[PDB]
């Protein structure tokens, strides 16, 4: 009578049960414009002379 | 560009 000469072992063996990281966008650090402040040529408002 | 406006005559004031 065979004993059935059992040999068997499970296939669970999946070990990744999740994937694995990707990659994402690094924000943005802006540059920071908040100096409206520009040039007028100080040179006394426009007197026509 | 800065210190770049002068259009019609800045700093002409020639009174």
């Amino acid at each position: 009578g065979a004993p059935g000469a059992p040999g068997s072992q499970g296939a669970p063996g999946l070990q990744g049960a999740p994937g694995a990281p990707g990659s994402q966008g690094a924000p943005g650090l802006q540059g920071a414009p908040g100096a409206p402040g520009s040039q007028g040529a100080p040179g006394l408002q426009g007197a026509p002379g | 560009a800065p210190g770049s406006q002068g259009a019609p005559g800045l700093q002409g004031a020639p009174g």
